[PDB]
């Protein structure tokens, strides 16, 4: 009719938050979010969620391996999963009622998971070029090694098992990862184009750990950090960030306006062809802020400190009520573009019923980013400036400084 | 192996030597008479027997 | 579902006293995406004018006579809308995506490009040299270069032939003028597509469209759109070899029929059925996709890609992998011997799946508003109106295995294919036996 | 009347090829099945099988048997193949089902 | 730059007669192929007597 | 004549650990300090001395300590490397280091001091018997100096100082900003903020 | 190669069929009998030949 039906969302008694919204698409996805991840390992175990993440597509108890490849393709599904380092969703998507018969594979795929010795002595190899491949974006290595001198514990943990434990990750710290990890305290059943309360009459048959909390990420104590990689690929990338925001944090919209009161700025202050940008990751008990600066090598010197003066001086007062205002409504269109994709959408809807157990919507959210400003973005940008920095580099470096030089 | 030419121990002989054998490009009209050779003897054997039988 | 699709609003369309048509998809998405498609390539260039569409594409943005640079790029930024675009051989477009609060600022914006470019002599001369660079870039791309020299030997000595971006010496010196000269011969109302999506209302875009888009014409030309001479396929091969490159790259194909032509959904059904490999899978159970089971079992490639690109009244019917200098051959086997089995044994199993996996990519072709846009955008100007999922459903869900079969062999049986190949392949044996590999033994 | 069971252990016992010292499963044919089997055999396993086998051929090499006290009894031979060779087999025929 | 390359010209030079863009090559070949496997059925014809 | 020329030695507080589980820790810490031909020099190689035995004994479970000491053309370095069992990486570390720390706020006897002074001069002229080691030691020196130090002197040198020295090279340690490097599991391992 | 014994297209070969050959330890004596039929078609072709001459 009009094409509004309030997404309800019902926590069972397990804690198990289950989350729908019929928008009537042709094509609907379900998806299981839980808050499990790398930065739940140790200096042992490590990858262990990594090729978990890889695992996704082994026999488990209710189908094997063979079936629910070619079931759900039958079908024209779709299985894979993203993880972060603090949370892993396994969507799946499909149609009509070809829904019913995807789930029973995504049903068995996240709770009757039975990593067989030989399937996973088997799959590791894999890790190797999953790995090698992502790598290619130096984008991606930096960032490894951002976490890595931003935390000391951890969080600071790599994303992509780190080398020296390729073939060594065993079938039991798989079980054992994902029994103290993959508990209904710590899981949602989410979905789109179906019906709520068929999407809980699902989540009954998902029911194998009552677990509650489980398992439990240590805090994640901060570090000044520095790690260069020299290897001359002949442009540099290096990051720069300082403790920060925090999902759920007030603080936080703070960085989001700033990040985009930033950026122009930095970048429109530079010496030739190059590019930088304000980075901003917000996580569970911490994040981080600064930016990432592409630059050419020989330059990169002038490219970083140049970047870096002007976050500076933007906390000495250089933002005028102007930037703020228009910073402010980019994110408005940032937010309410990336979720016209549903998946990038479902994402939204998953990681609140997740976090919070909730759903604050377009309205009050906006309220919440226009709720502050000015009085914080010129605030943010000093806490920068004054506290502890750690960076990370890849590239030839030679003209590059270090934190100590600022 | 897929192929199933190149995998069994007597077509691989054969594919090996009547077929996907590296040949120059170039070759000249008098290479043609290895060829020749070979099938004259065919034809004697042949032609032979048939003519000892009597 | 069908329901789903039954209730999927109709897409208004209409056109101007000027020529232009206007069509949206109205939703309810506070967002939204606007912009026009224009029926210009690189294919309606000369040897000597090749080149002008990719450098006019360069400046597009960088500012009008209405509003030099370093506005109009504030006017957007300012605004938090998106402006990108791109051009093909035969389809070029730019697009916007804004709040839907800006329906009418985003068209303004738009017309003015399309319009007015400020081909500042002095902003030209840079990109220029932005091109030349961002040319050679695109060139390492060993996955691009291929495809290019494809339609290069596949369509040689046509208009399609050329590259979309065009030879260095056009872009070294391509006048302020030939660009000027392109825009005024290309850019016009019956030509371009104003399309929408979002939580736009149709008339609030056409009266918004048909206030700054106020061309007129007087002769019958203007008003009439003219047909390209057609491109003559030729069954030949290209090899750019180099073992200095860490692998190889293949791509084979036949002549397709054309947008125009139904049979594109068949066909588009058989592709559905070899798909696409990519050592990133978890699969040696690869439901069908042999070519992948097999790649995988065998380790016959990086990866592959089956794709039916059309045009206008032509297109590219064929596969393309990337593959170890050593398994080039049996991966090339392997797959030519799929096409075969596609048209001389299919079996309703398989299509049946085949079809299944079109339609959910036939859906999510239409996930979110920028790319809707792009359908109503595209659909207008090479089919004549919007095909509905509702429909391509019937169209796709209505092909049977004989269907199949008919259509494959009639298009991929004994046909002289075009090849090409680029990096180390030695070891791709000749044309001849690629040739003779597009015949069963039946 | 009569036992499978007495039978069964009439049949082990007149083989015989536990003279040599190895198990049931150390004599299946190695046709397709039993080679996957006996790859996702876990390590301890296979080692052992494989100098027992070893061990066995070597004694028919001489033409020489173990000495009795060292043949494995009936009730003692230790199926350490048969549960995975089954689940590869039925694997197997779940796929020769779905392909048709 | 491979967009610097092009494919030289068989026009003439050795396209049969049918051969010459702004025409679809594909009208014209089924009537090519028809000869070439003629004169090859007519061998193995020859040659089976 | 002198040809290129090597940038002066600028220092720096880093610290890189090696993430790889080989069952051990190899963990070094230094803080800027030596220079061949400075008079600074044999205080350390006496405190080289004057510490170990300290470091060793000093310690729970089977391991490894010993002083660290690389005296370079314009710097050096300064501190140790301990080989130790890894969950007990922590504690032999630390340890280690509280002997350097304590030894500066004066934990050595005059006596310690001769003991160390009478080694060097072992060590120096038992790694000098086998002539290529020997030869190392013409050489080094006909290279920086140009001259060549008697054994007379370069003992009166050795024994020129000491006690008044030890103590304070300690000192130096302690204060100044130190780096650290490992290898192995780490995860029981600190960082040098956690000292 | 070294053993030029093992690089030479005929002795390869051999090399390769009467020695350096894997061949069972347990073989029993009734592996013989492949081995004395081919002589023994060597010796039928010999006394054969020389006796086909008469
Ligand atoms: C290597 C191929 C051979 C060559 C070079 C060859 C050559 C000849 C020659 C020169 C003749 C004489 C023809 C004449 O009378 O003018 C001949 C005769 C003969 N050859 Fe061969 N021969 C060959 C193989 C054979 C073989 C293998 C057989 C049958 C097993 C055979 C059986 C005979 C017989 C029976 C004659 C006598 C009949 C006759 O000469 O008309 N030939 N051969
Ligand atoms: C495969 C190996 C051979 C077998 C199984 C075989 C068997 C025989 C047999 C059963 C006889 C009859 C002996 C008798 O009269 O009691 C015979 C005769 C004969 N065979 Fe063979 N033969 C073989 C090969 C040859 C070959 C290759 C030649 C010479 C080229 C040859 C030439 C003859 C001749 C001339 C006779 C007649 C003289 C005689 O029988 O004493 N044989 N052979």
């Amino acid at each position: 009719p009009p094409h509004p039906q309030d997404l309800e969302i019902t926590k069972l008694p397990n804690g198990l938050v289950i989350a729908s919204l019929e928008n009537y698409s042709p094509g609907s996805t379900i998806g299981v979010f839980i808050k499990a991840g790398s930065r739940y390992e140790n200096s042992s175990n490590l990858g262990t969620s990594h090729l978990l993440r890889l695992a996704s597509s082994l026999t488990t108890k209710g189908a094997s391996s063979f079936k629910i490849t070619r079931g759900i393709e039958a079908v024209g599904g779709k299985l894979s999963v993203e993880s972060t380092r603090e949370n892993m969703a396994y969507t799946v998507e499909c149609l009509r009622d070809d829904v019913e018969i995807l789930m029973e594979f995504l049903l068995n795929v996240t709770t009757a998971p039975e990593f067989r010795p030989w399937e996973v002595a088997d799959l590791q190899p894999q890790l190797k070029i999953d790995k090698a491949v992502a790598f290619q974006n130096p984008q991606t290595h930096v960032i490894e090694n951002l976490h890595a001198a931003a935390y000391r514990n951890a969080l600071a943990d790599s994303l992509y098992c780190p080398d020296y434990r390729i073939g060594k990750v065993t079938s039991v710290e798989l079980h054992d990862f994902v029994q103290n990890h993959f508990t209904s305290a710590r899981m949602a059943l989410v979905g789109l184009g179906v019906s709520h309360p068929v999407l809980k009459n699902v989540a009954e048959q998902l029911l194998n750990i009552r677990g509650g909390l489980g398992l439990s990420g240590a805090k994640a104590k901060y570090r000044g950090g520095e790690i260069r990689e020299q290897n001359g690929d002949s442009l540099v990338h290096a990051a720069i960030v300082a403790e920060s925001a925090a999902i759920g944090g007030a603080e936080a919209n703070a960085f989001s306006v700033l990040q985009h009161v930033l950026g122009a700025n930095p970048h429109v202050k530079r010496g030739n062809p190059f590019d930088v940008s304000a980075f901003n990751a917000s996580y569970s008990d911490s994040g981080l802020f600064g930016f990432y600066t592409i630059s050419q090598a020989a330059y990169a010197g002038q490219v970083i400190k140049a970047a870096y003066n002007q976050v500076k001086t933007i906390a000495q007062g250089n933002v005028s009520n102007e930037n703020v205002q228009a910073a402010k409504n980019k994110l408005k269109a940032k937010y309410l573009m990336s979720v016209e994709s549903s998946e990038g959408f479902l994402e939204e809807v998953g990681s609140q019923a997740l976090a919070a157990g909730s759903y604050n919507p377009p309205s009050t959210v906006l309220q919440q980013i226009d709720a502050v400003a000015d009085a914080d973005v010129i605030k943010a940008a000093k806490k920068f400036v004054s506290r502890q920095k750690s960076m990370a580099a890849s590239g030839n470096l030679g003209h590059t400084p270090f934190v100590d030089e600022l | 192996a897929p192929n199933i030419r190149k995998s069994h121990p007597l077509l691989k002989m054969i594919n090996n030597s009547l077929i996907d054998l590296p040949a120059p490009s170039n070759i000249s009209a008098w290479w043609n008479f290895g060829s020749l050779l070979a099938v004259c003897l065919m034809t004697q054997i042949l032609t032979g027997l048939l003519l000892a039988m009597h | 579902y069908a329901q789903a699709l039954q209730s999927v609003p109709e897409t208004q369309v209409s056109q101007l006293d000027n020529g232009v048509r206007v069509a949206s998809e109205q939703s309810s998405q506070p967002t939204c995406t606007v912009g026009v498609w224009i029926d210009a390539g690189s294919r309606y260039e000369s040897e000597k004018n090749n080149g002008a569409g990719y450098f006019l594409e360069h400046l597009a943005f960088k500012g009008t006579k209405n509003r030099p640079q370093n506005a109009l790029e504030k006017e957007v930024e300012s605004m938090g809308a998106h402006l990108n675009a791109y051009s093909s051989r035969e389809h070029t477009a730019y697009y916007i995506k804004a709040l839907s609060k800006d329906v009418p600022k985003a068209v303004e914006l738009l017309a003015d490009i399309v319009q007015n470019c400020s081909l500042e002599d002095s902003q030209i001369e840079k990109e220029r040299d932005v091109i030349v660079r961002e040319l050679q870039e695109n060139d390492t791309s060993m996955r691009e270069v291929v495809f290019n020299y494809l339609h290069a030997t596949a369509f040689q000595g046509t208009g399609l032939a050329q590259s979309v971006e065009g030879p260095s010496e056009n872009i070294r010196k391509l006048s302020r003028a030939d660009l000027t000269e392109y825009l005024s011969t290309h850019y016009t109302a019956p030509r371009m597509v104003l399309a929408a999506a979002g939580g736009v209302e149709h008339q609030q875009l056409l009266e918004l469209a048909q206030k700054h888009f106020g061309g007129v014409p007087f002769t019958y030309d203007d008003d009439a759109v003219p047909t390209l001479s057609k491109c003559r396929f030729t069954g030949s091969q290209i090899r750019h070899r180099e073992d200095g490159l860490p692998l190889a790259h293949v791509a084979i194909a036949v002549e397709g029929p054309g947008w125009a032509h139904p049979d594109l959904v068949a066909l588009q059904v058989a592709n559905a059925i070899i798909g696409h490999y990519d050592r990133t899978y978890g699969g040696g159970l690869h439901s069908s996709s042999p070519l992948a089971s097999i790649a995988v079992t065998n380790k016959l490639c990086q990866s592959f890609q089956t794709f039916s690109i059309c045009y206008s009244e032509t297109g590219l019917f064929g596969f393309y992998f990337v593959c170890d200098r050593m398994s080039i051959d049996d991966m090339m086997f392997v797959l030519q011997g799929q096409w075969m089995r596609l048209c001389t044994s299919i079996s309703e199993s398989e299509v049946l799946r085949g079809k299944n996996f079109l339609r959910n990519a036939l859906v999510s072709h239409l996930d979110g508003t920028t790319p809707v846009c792009e359908d109503i955008g595209r659909e207008l100007l090479t089919y004549g109106r919007r095909i509905p999922l509702e429909e391509w459903e019937e169209r796709l869900a209505e092909v049977d295995a004989r269907m199949v079969r008919e259509v494959c062999s009639k298009y991929i049986y004994d046909q002289c294919p075009a090849v090409a190949g680029p990096g180390p392949i030695e070891q791709l044996p000749d044309y001849n036996r690629i040739r003779s590999g597009m015949f069963w033994l039946r | 009347s009569r036992w499978l069971e007495g039978i069964r252990k009439w049949y082990y016992n007149a083989a015989g090829f536990n003279k040599y010292g190895l198990m049931r499963d150390d004599t299946i044919y190695e046709n397709d099945d039993v080679k996957e089997a006996i790859r996702r055999l876990p390590e301890n396993l296979y080692d052992d099988r494989m100098f027992r086998i070893k061990r066995a051929l070597d004694l028919n090499m001489r033409q020489q048997i173990l000495p009795k006290e060292q043949w494995t009894k009936y009730e003692e031979d230790v199926p350490y193949l048969e549960p995975y060779l089954k689940e590869v087999i039925r694997e197997r025929k779940e796929r020769e089902e779905w392909d048709k | 730059s491979h967009t610097d390359i092009k494919v030289p010209n068989f026009s003439d030079y050795r396209r049969p007669p049918d051969d010459y863009s702004t025409k679809s090559s594909r009208e014209s070949d089924p009537s090519r192929k028809g000869f070439s496997y003629l004169v090859t059925a007519v061998t193995t014809l020859g040659v089976a007597y």
